[PDB]
């Protein structure tokens, strides 16, 4: 305790230096910004001086400011000498604090002749205390690397958000008492309101750095770690964690890097019982890997073969809860595997390009197992994409077989043909890598071409469509959202034309007009 | 941009993260050989000792006995453990100093002999209390699992075993011998499998990624101290030893490690032939192709080394 | 409801009304001679207003029953004690409760 | 493959020079260790096990062929082929079955073809001298105790009256022998051990532990008590039984919940095996004989496995309190 | 049998073209052997 | 009293009286999070010498002011006569 305490101090110490330092740091900046503009006499070292030292990058111009501790940057860094000694001397002075250069004159030395002496005197049975011994020992013995353990901890804050932190670290340590308890509903509950609290606080989403020095992430993570190992029993729960993570994704770019970095987890515990729920683990790896175009090449083959492989599962059974429910089984499950290619659409799309790695992965493992694709685009089945959309049409029609209605079958096909066929359309290769010939973008353009053949599109995209009327006297009859086609499913299809196919003749782009 | 500009907490924090950089890592402090040579000492009661010299260990002892039976608890798994590993590192560079010396310069025979018994010394106060045995039961409790565990227990080792020390190497193979576990060849094996080469995938998204802002052979720190491990084990021609690690007698299974390594070395030579595939087209290669095959290479020539002394001494 | 029994006599004039607060150091025993309530070990006096119910109805009506500087003894009934929902590992679900308060500064 | 059903005993037929080296085609018996049946190829169920009596040489026999052809072996690194003498069948495995590879099961029907298939040719590993005598005594007490259970059937819903029980005898001194044997085999390493050597044998524990529990030896315990716990006392045990049986009855329940207590001890598979034998414990804790040793398995269980906590439930809770009320 | 392993006589090999990506498969459906390049695969014993 | 009566009660009173503070402090301990205030500011890593002229002096740990953030202590008095009434959990 007594050392911990110590370490407090120096810690607490060297923050109340760096505000000093760094108030004495910008007033010699701003000092040296009115000279150097009264000054400009030379162009060029004006526009030197400007470029470097001078309102660039701020961690960029303190490390070089930072840097007269070597000789030879002593004077490239235009600090003050008094403002180089004041930082020598603090420098002195921690390093004599640490200890780094007869009677016990301190807490160090008393601490390990205490240590060496019990050792000394006899043979120690406990191995709990020989571990304290020994692990203070240590801690005396070194002290400089203490402190620089410590550091990354260490945070500053204004004196006007000292309110919103204390209610924040209350609310964080109801979180973590709650994890040592088993999960139950008043426990549920509480953590509800305690991520509530936390996502409605202003500092939570103002100082994402702070949040991921408290690790606050890894905490709800072993919540839902917790609640996803019982089960769903606690689907509020899980539901919560995976809206608070989400949220933590979209706060900034290195929160998206650290959730990133659990991908594989996220992806493995994603399932078709815990995908049909609201929030989901898919959909945090989801966020996790959106719109980051160096998240996306690193990702690993193995997490794509993975979800490729759920998808293959759920395009071979079907829906369980669904049959259970009582819907008419189609002999496989397409709103499941619906997330599953919404997933991979971002994991090949980012920021409208294609990403050829991602892309060649994706579209090599779905041509590797052909039963991603259902009945229709099936090597077996052989089964026309247009006919498959106007059966799912006259599914939607009759009740015997849309009724089991909260899901409609006849819209899930839709929605999973759309899925497949608008991924396969942003898998398509550059226009510009197709001009310049690369062969495995041909080969690549070639297969989608063999695959989806273009007269089944154009007919599906000349299939009619709804139009309201108020045939009802006074009444304005309409089409039943969700549980007929849609024309974002058109816009899918034509997405995948544009890329893969495309407009090459006025004849055809006629036609194509007409129809 | 400018820092006066810049809120006043967050220049605090941005000074706080180039302090830790630039001052506090650079600055470097000794204290290993100094807590290792206190640790050593028994102090008073080996003087009212006796009728046996030290019949209690010393702190050192205690120390090393201590992991030692933490290492031999029956755990399904090693967990990570920060003391472990700072205590190792300890012990490591302390042995080590004399080993590393702690311009074409004439160094004397009595000079070389004298650094000799130094390392010999240091290496001494810390395999006669059992570290010798600490690193073995450490390696078998790994499970052939990568990690900081594993990689300060082949650093301790190779501290130990640098130079070819003969008395170490009696102690281990004595202590192998006689407790015929098969789970130290197997983590060995083990380690060795999970191993990496060169990967074109890599590099490709390595180059790309960078372009539009290394992986491409990580752990070649881990495989080069694995395979110097090696070596040092059969270093000094111990026929002994090396017809050990050919095949273990007694025990019930066998695992040929000299069989283990040529394999290595073949799956190393096929990605350095990708590589030049790769490059052969290209009329001068880059920076970061030099970087790769410079560790490529680098592996490739420990592993060499490793196998020449497997049969340097006539070993049939 | 509750039983009144006077221990010793008080000022007999001055008694408490809606809205004041009473101090008061009370022990509280079952019907069989269990004690498990006494502000003496706590030696603090405990304080409650009347008329914002927090403390039960029975023990409200026997402290505005009596006066100031007088100690007496309050029977309560679980009908206006806590009854069948009693307090989990204190309060048995049926038990009748006897209670000496004795009432000082009445504010 | 670390299961004691994995083990078969290979035997000459001469019974001169048993111990002699195995040579290659000279006929042999296989016996499986556990079960005491020898293997053999009858005409109806094609190769099955069948007992000591039904085996024949015309069945029983067979021979480590060096090839598949039909014009001294090291125990590790043979290529032996299982013939069966008299026949020029081989043993392989039966047709792939696509059930049960739906099953996802191993269960290759092993079938007697004298074509065979390339993967006929079988490795030989010896076994420890531990794995060896578990399985013997696991084959032994199987054996004893199937008797024991018989015997109680035997008399079960018929009164004794004056005349014993006509039919055999229970073989109530070997019971009590075995039980102990059992629990001095059993019994818990000291704690004044040395902590690797202590380590090493609770390795051995947990090992034979695990071994029995897959051979079954707690499931026929159970059984045993459940035969045994019918009757409420010493005097309704003989009024079945026989006075001269009378006298073991404490002694036995005893020993078997003090070795059921010895098997769950220290393994927490063991003790999750009796997530759903809550009941079980709990309705037996009131039992006036073997109160302490029911009492024991019950925190045995409670505090080596989670899930046995997770169940209990409020009538539990009251008849634990009831123990001591 | 494992990748960069040299193949033998009388072993099953999997054939897959480099351009289209596709097995030799033989098809029976059509009551006839036909071989074509397709996503099923099928083994070849390459026998000189 | 006997020594295990003695253990048994200061471990009671332990338990029924600083369990949860104590835990949730030395849960709180892990992180250092500081305002900027004049208390911050006054920390000094060596403290003035009192008599004059002594330098490097070590404070006295636990003895110098600490401005670290750590939630207070929340604490409920035990009340048995209130009557009894989602539910908020209580406190020690």
């Amino acid at each position: 305790y007594f050392c911990d305490q110590e370490l407090q101090h120096r810690v607490e110490s060297l923050a109340a230096f760096a505000e000093r330092y760094v108030d004495k740091l910008q007033a010699n900046q701003r000092s040296r910004y009115a000279l150097l503009m009264r000054a400009f006499t030379m162009s060029a070292a004006e526009t030197a001086r400007r470029t470097r030292e001078f309102r660039s990058p701020p961690q960029e111009q303190i490390n070089m400011l930072l840097h007269f501790k070597d000789e030879a940057d002593e004077e490239d860094c235009p600090l003050p000498e008094d403002i180089r000694q004041d930082l020598q001397d603090f420098h002195q002075d921690l390093l004599a604090h640490c200890g780094i250069q007869k009677k016990p004159q301190s807490l160090q030395e008393l601490v390990s002749h205490m240590v060496v002496r019990w050792a000394q005197e006899d043979y120690v049975q406990s191995p709990e205390l020989v571990r304290a011994m020994f692990s203070l020992l240590h801690r005396q013995y070194d002290g400089l690397g203490e402190l620089l353990r410590a550091l990354p901890r260490a945070y500053t804050i204004s004196p006007s958000s000292v309110e919103d932190t204390m209610s924040l670290l209350e609310c964080l340590g109801q979180i973590r008492s709650l994890l040592i308890v088993q999960m139950g509903p008043q426990e549920e509950n509480l953590m509800i309101q305690s991520i509530g609290n936390i996502m409605n606080n202003k500092v939570f989403y103002q100082h994402p750095n702070l949040m991921r020095a408290l690790g606050m992430h890894e905490t709800v993570m072993e919540v839902m770690v917790n609640v996803l190992g019982g089960g769903i029993r606690f689907p509020k729960m899980v539901t919560s964690c995976c809206r608070f993570l989400c949220y933590f994704c979209r706060i900034s770019r290195q929160n998206q890097r650290s959730m990133f970095d659990h991908l594989s987890y996220l992806l493995e515990n994603s399932g078709i019982g815990l995908g049909m729920q609201g929030s989901t683990p898919l959909d945090v790896a989801a966020a996790s890997v959106i719109d980051n175009n160096e998240l996306a090449l690193a990702l690993q083959e193995q997490d794509l073969e993975k979800v490729v492989s759920y998808l293959a599962g759920c395009g071979l059974q079907s829906c369980p809860m669904l049959l259970a429910k009582g819907y008419p089984d189609i002999g496989w499950n397409p709103c499941g595997g619906e997330r599953y290619l919404d997933f991979l659409r971002f994991a090949v799309f980012v920021n409208g390009e294609s990403v050829e790695e991602n892309a060649n992965v994706v579209v090599r493992l779905l041509i590797r197992k052909p039963e991603c694709f259902g009945p229709a685009l099936r090597g077996e089945g052989g089964s026309g994409l247009l006919a498959a959309i106007e059966e799912a049409i006259r599914i939607s029609e009759d009740p015997a077989r849309d009724g089991p209605n909260r899901v409609h079958l006849g819209h899930a096909i839709m929605s999973f043909y759309a899925a497949l066929i608008d991924l396969l359309g942003r898998c398509a290769p550059e226009m510009h890598l197709i001009q310049a010939g690369k062969g495995e973008a041909l080969r690549i353009r070639a297969i989608l071409r063999s695959l989806v053949p273009l007269d089944d599109l154009v007919g599906i995209i000349s299939l009619p469509l709804q139009i309201p009327t108020l045939g009802k006297d006074g009444a304005l009859v309409q089409p039943k959202m969700s549980a007929s086609f849609v024309p974002d499913h058109k816009a899918s299809m034509v997405l995948f034309l544009d890329r893969v196919y495309g407009i090459e003749n006025q004849d055809f782009l006629l036609h194509v007009l007409d129809v | 941009t400018p820092l006066y500009n810049l809120p006043t907490h967050r220049a605090c924090n941005m000074f706080l993260e180039s302090y830790k950089a630039a001052w506090i890592l650079t600055e470097d402090h000794s204290f290993e050989d100094r807590m290792i040579d206190d640790l050593s000492k028994a102090g008073e009661q080996e003087e009212e000792e006796e009728e046996v010299e030290e019949k209690k260990p010393d702190p050192l002892h205690q120390l090393v006995l201590h992991f030692s039976r933490t290492a031999l608890t029956e755990k399904s798994k090693l967990d990570e453990d920060y003391l472990y590993m700072a205590y190792a590192d300890i012990m490591a560079k302390s042995c080590h100093l004399e080993e590393g010396g702690e311009e074409e310069v004439e160094v004397s025979f009595e000079e070389k002999e004298m650094e000799k018994q130094r390392l010999l010394y240091q290496q001494s106060r810390l395999h006669t209390r059992g570290a010798a045995e600490m690193v073995l039961q450490m390696i078998s409790a790994c499970k052939g699992e990568t990690g900081a565990m594993v990689s300060s227990t082949l650093k301790l080792g190779i501290s130990i075993l640098n130079g070819g020390n003969a008395e170490v190497q009696q102690k281990m193979l004595d202590y192998l011998k006689d407790k015929k576990e098969v789970g130290f060849f197997q983590s060995i094996q083990a380690l060795m499998q999970t191993c990496s080469v060169l990967d074109l995938n890599a590099f490709e998204r390595q180059n790309k990624a960078e372009g539009l802002g290394e992986k491409v052979m990580a752990d070649d720190e881990f495989t080069q101290d694995l395979f110097r491990f090696l070596q040092l084990l059969c270093e000094g021609h111990n026929n002994d030893f090396q017809n050990y690690l050919r095949t273990q007698t007694g025990n019930t299974t066998t695992i040929n490690i000299i069989i283990c390594t040529v394999d290595y070395l073949l799956r190393l030579q096929e990605s350095i032939s990708d590589f030049y595939w790769y490059y052969s087209g290209k009329d001068v290669i880059e920076e970061q192709g030099k970087r790769n095959f410079s560790k490529a290479m680098s592996v490739a020539k420990q592993v060499f080394n490793s196998l020449t002394e497997y049969i340097q001494g006539p070993c049939t | 409801g509750v039983e009144i029994e006077t221990i010793s006599p008080g000022d007999g004039r001055t008694f408490p009304k809606k809205g004041q607060t009473c101090v008061v150091h009370y022990t509280g025993m079952l019907q069989n001679g269990k004690k498990f309530d006494s502000s003496r070990d706590r030696n603090k006096p405990f304080k409650f207003r009347i008329g914002k119910q927090e403390v039960i109805k029975g023990f409200e009506e026997g402290a505005a029953q009596m006066s100031l500087g007088q100690r007496a003894k309050l029977t309560c009934t679980p009908d206006v004690a806590y009854g069948a929902t009693g307090h989990p590992g204190v309060i048995p679900p049926n038990a009748t409760l006897i209670f000496d308060v004795e009432l000082l500064n009445l504010e | 493959c670390t299961h004691a059903r994995s083990l078969w005993r290979l035997e000459p037929l001469r019974i001169s020079w048993s111990g002699s080296h195995l040579r290659w085609g000279q006929p042999l018996r296989i016996r499986h260790v556990t079960t005491g049946r020898y293997l053999a190829l009858t005409e109806d169920q094609g190769l099955v096990v069948v007992d000591a009596c039904k085996a024949h040489t015309k069945a029983t026999s067979f021979c480590f062929r060096v090839s598949k052809e039909k014009l001294e072996i090291k125990y590790g690194e043979s290529l032996c082929f299982v013939q069966h003498v008299a026949s020029g069948l081989w043993l392989t495995y039966a047709a792939p079955d696509p059930k049960a590879l739906r099953l996802g099961v191993l269960k290759k029907k092993a079938i007697l073809h004298q074509e065979g298939h390339m993967d006929d040719a079988l490795f030989l590993t010896r076994c420890q001298q531990e794995e060896s005598q578990a399985a013997r005594m696991i084959h032994s007490t199987a054996g004893l105790y199937n008797q024991f259970i018989k015997g109680l059937d035997s008399f079960s819903g018929k009164p004794r009256g004056s005349g014993p029980p006509a039919g055999p005898a229970l073989p109530i001194e070997a019971v009590i022998l075995s039980l102990q044997d059992l629990i001095g085999y059993f019994e818990p390493p000291s704690e004044e051990l040395q902590h690797e050597e202590k380590q090493s044998k609770l390795r051995s524990l947990r090992n034979r532990q695990s071994l029995f529990q897959e051979e079954g030896m707690l499931s026929l315990v159970l059984n045993c008590i459940d035969r045994l716990n019918v009757y409420t006392t010493a005097a309704h045990f003989a009024e079945y039984a026989g006075e001269e049986a009378a006298e073991s009855w404490k002694e036995i329940v005893n020993l078997l919940y003090e070795l059921l207590a010895s098997l769950i001890r220290g393994n927490r598979a063991n003790c999750a095996l009796f997530s759903t034998n809550l009941d079980w414990v709990v309705s037996k804790l009131d039992r006036l004989e073997a109160s302490s040793g029911i009492l024991e398995v019950l925190y045995c269980v409670l505090i080596e496995s989670p899930e046995v906590l997770n169940i209990i439930q409020e009538n539990h809770i009251k008849s634990i309190i009831s123990l001591l009320d | 049998r494992s990748e960069g392993e040299k193949v033998r006589v009388g072993d099953d090999l999997i054939l897959v073209s480099v351009s289209s990506e596709r097995y030799l498969h033989l098809s029976t459906a059509s009551g006839e052997l036909q071989v074509d390049a397709s996503f099923m695969q099928t083994l070849w014993n390459m026998n000189p | 009293l006997p020594g295990p009566l003695r253990a048994g009660y200061y471990d009671l009173l332990i338990s029924i009286h600083l369990e949860s503070a104590c835990r949730s402090r030395r849960s709180m301990l892990s992180e250092y999070i500081v305002p900027l205030t004049p208390e911050t500011r006054a920390i000094t890593l060596f403290p003035p010498g009192r008599k004059g002229g002594n330098a490097r002096r070590h404070g006295l740990p636990g003895v110098g002011v600490t401005t670290s953030l750590r939630p207070p202590h929340h604490f409920s008095p035990p009340c048995f006569v209130a009557a009894l009434p989602e539910a908020p959990a209580r406190l020690s």
